[PDB]
């Protein structure tokens, strides 16, 4: 059915959309991870000077 | 035997009504024994709610 | 039997749990998968538990491209059931009768054919585990049985050795008479529990004899040899290292294969997993990262699960 | 050149029995780190 | 040939009900081995 | 010319570095490889530059097996020879005669053939670059030029925006005459340098245009759209992400593959990345983790590299 | 359905300048992240 | 020649040994390192407590 | 003409000889370069000897 | 058709060596052009 046809490519651009933001998230989002946990043990290290 | 024809009978009728509704028995379970009871449409979709 | 009461035997594991320590733990037989894979799950609630598995899997021929999977799960009930692309339902359902009595039903199911359909019961006792399951199981006109019966005894003679067998039951059509064969299973434990030993003499002459060493809380290893006109066998090397912040798993097969599966932990919730292998009889290698995410959705859990 | 039946067998219980003893050795508990 | 399926079959399930009661039998036996020496 | 130096002009960029803030920084282009491969770098000396690299890539197509390749590099000279499987040498020498002036010899050879050995002279001034290469550079019984050669000259009409040619000359066996043609090349820098665009008319009615921008010191993001009878073309969109600890590069293609490339610094000599594609136009992924050691081999290089 | 030759010329650079646009957009350093 | 058949083979074998080395020893090693820094990060923890 | 001979004769000896002495060429540059010299062997394979 | 490939190529260069006289001496038509205007 059009329809049916209708639903099962509106699903399969979500499945895309999502995957496409999965892979060029994640490594991104590991990134900013990094940083932020690398500026707040730069802090934790500035007050134990301090 | 008689038996043997019930026997098949109901693992026939069980198998049908199970490949339809099994998923939705389980997710009928959890939403149900949830105290917060969310609804269907977040329940299903993978996004946080609280 | 009261006198013979008295040597105060051990329950020993399940027949299906003879090799977890090895095939399980410290193998990547099951971890392994290839080409990218999201995998994100969703946790609604911890005492009765319950979850919402998602998965996104591009490039594994064995992986599906999606798969929607809730597991329920409580103190004696136990269902799961995982739609899969292209409407291939599959479930599995426990439900335990006594604390040491539990049958276990799967059902997988693909385009209208309930393919695989075995129902087991399962009854550990305090020195004795048996176990019957049916595979297909149906009725004919005839009236003889239909479909594969398997039945598993495994008793411990000692604390430190179980033996046991397993008997098979297979008839394909019916018309023909079903073979049935027998299959002769070991697990051997150390007193201290530091390493364990089994074995198994599978049908068809078939011998799976694996063993599986601890050598700290975060390392350890077992091997495992197989053997099936000419055998056809391999030996498997393995090692796996965890710690708080990763899981690791390295296998050297007697193939020449290479293998590894790490994990990494990068948050409490979100979990990097690394899989690569080499295969050094042809000199081709298939790599797969993933994701594993845990959401939960409630508040209570989100407390829970930051501490 | 044999390559005989029972040389798949011999070659895999060799292995096996290589594999046990050195993961029953000493050289295992070394392998794992000491932190 | 069904006739010689049939009874190799029930001849494998009899003495598969042998060892069961051998292993069941075993911790005792194991135990006289004991008394034994 | 005195009244006419008042300008002031700035000298732009050599023809090859046109493109170099979007096709070599922004994208996965030149940094993207498959399957696994381990990329050991050794350094032995830091002010005089020398380094001795390896590699190891196994299920690549376009990587070799093994690679072996020295690279020397001071004030004024570089050099750089490059040992591959089936004794592929590859070699690079420029030398500078002057500040500004450098001229370049690359030399590919596989196998007894020089495959490829172009020699190029290139001249950098106030407001005007010109470089001129030859491939396969020989001469012929006739007399005639054999080879290809190309000659580029840039000059900057204003600060802001640079013009200029690249001409062409190609004959292949020298029986026929050698086509020859010119190809037109743009290139404008903003004010403040926020954002660069550059267009290059290739030959054969080719248009290799692309766009520049940064966000901020961390993101910058760039665009390339690229056109070559019925044209065959694709445009593309670029971003990345730099930070002390790891580089990202993203980039959305319009044949509909989306790409990453993540570079973790897990330390200072040791740099893990991971390299993933997907093709949505068939659906299907190709993935390569890899590695990448630098090691000194000298006390003082070592305390350089520990700080 | 036309496909024209021209069509595919007449995509990539409205692709072209919708990303230009987009890149020199406030939208743009908004991806950026604060931190 | 049967020298140059040697050498290669023992060359392929040294190949394959360190790509084998490096391929179950990377993992490891990460493992290993990040294990370590998260030690030392507790004892600093500890130490600023103290 | 002759200076054309010369060209090619020239061409194809320097090919001839870089394509063997090439890498060569630059290990010696750099042993030779470097105050601490490291011998040959170790220089070549990819450990750290400091 | 040798002739025609190479007039065609001699062609093309002086037109590369037109257009990089007019490249040469843009910054100078530039600021003819700003005095202008």
């Amino acid at each position: 059915s059009f329809v049916r046809n209708a639903f099962t490519k509106s699903g399969n651009l979500a499945w895309t959309l999502t995957t496409t933001a999965l892979l060029l998230g994640v490594p991104l989002s590991l990134s900013i991870l990094a940083e932020q946990q690398l500026i707040e043990m730069e802090k934790t290290f500035d007050l134990q000077s301090d | 035997d008689e038996s043997k024809e019930r026997i098949s009978k109901i693992l026939t009728l069980t198998h049908n009504v199970a490949h339809y509704g099994w998923i939705p028995f389980v997710l009928y379970l959890g939403w149900a024994h949830t105290s917060n009871r969310p609804n269907f449409l977040n329940l299903l979709s993978p996004l946080p709610s609280v | 039997h009261s006198h013979r009461q008295s040597l105060e035997l051990v329950n020993p594991g399940t027949v299906e749990n003879l090799n977890k320590e090895v095939s399980r733990d410290v193998f990547l037989s099951q971890y392994f998968f290839t080409g990218l894979r999201a995998d994100l799950n969703k946790a609604f609630s911890m005492n009765p538990a319950f979850q919402t598995s998602h998965t996104f899997s591009i490039g594994s021929q064995a992986l599906p491209k999606y798969a929607f999977s809730a597991l329920f799960a409580n103190d004696n009930l136990f269902a799961q059931g995982n739609i899969d692309n292209d409407l291939s339902v599959s479930g599995r359902l426990n439900y335990g009768w006594d604390k040491k009595n539990i049958s276990k039903v799967n059902l997988q199911i693909s385009d209208g054919q309930p393919t695989m359909c075995q129902l087991e019961q399962d009854y550990q006792a305090s020195d004795f585990s048996v176990n019957v399951k049916t595979l297909n199981p149906s009725f004919s006109e005839k009236g003889e049985f239909t479909g594969v019966a398997v039945a598993s005894f495994l008793q411990s003679v000692t604390p430190q050795l179980a033996l046991g067998l397993e008997t098979l039951y297979s008839r394909t059509d019916g018309s023909a008479p079903g073979d049935a064969g027998v299959s002769y299973l070991t697990r051997y434990v150390s007193k201290k529990q530091d390493w364990i030993f089994s074995g198994q003499l599978q049908a068809n002459g078939a011998l799976i004899a694996s063993l599986w060493r601890k050598v700290a809380q975060n390392v350890e290893a077992g091997i495992e040899t197989t053997l099936q006109p000419t055998v056809e066998g391999s030996t498997t090397i393995g090692a796996k290292y965890e710690y708080r912040q990763s899981v690791y798993r390295g296998t050297l097969d007697s193939n020449g294969k290479v293998a590894c599966f790490l994990e990494r932990k990068v948050l409490p919730t979100l979990s990097v997993l690394f899989c690569g292998e080499i295969d050094h009889f042809k000199n081709d290698t298939k790599i797969g990262c993933g994701l594993q995410f845990e959401t939960a959705g409630n508040q209570e859990l989100l407390m829970l699960q930051q501490g | 050149f044999k390559e005989s039946p029972l040389y798949t067998i011999a070659l895999n219980g060799a292995f096996f029995v290589a594999g046990v003893a050195f993961i029953q050795s000493p050289l295992m508990d070394m392998l794992a780190p000491q932190l | 040939e069904k006739r010689a399926h049939q009874e190799q079959t029930e001849k494998t399930l009899k003495q598969a009900a042998y060892v069961a009661a051998f292993l069941w039998v075993s911790p005792m036996i194991w135990h006289l081995v004991k008394k034994q020496w």
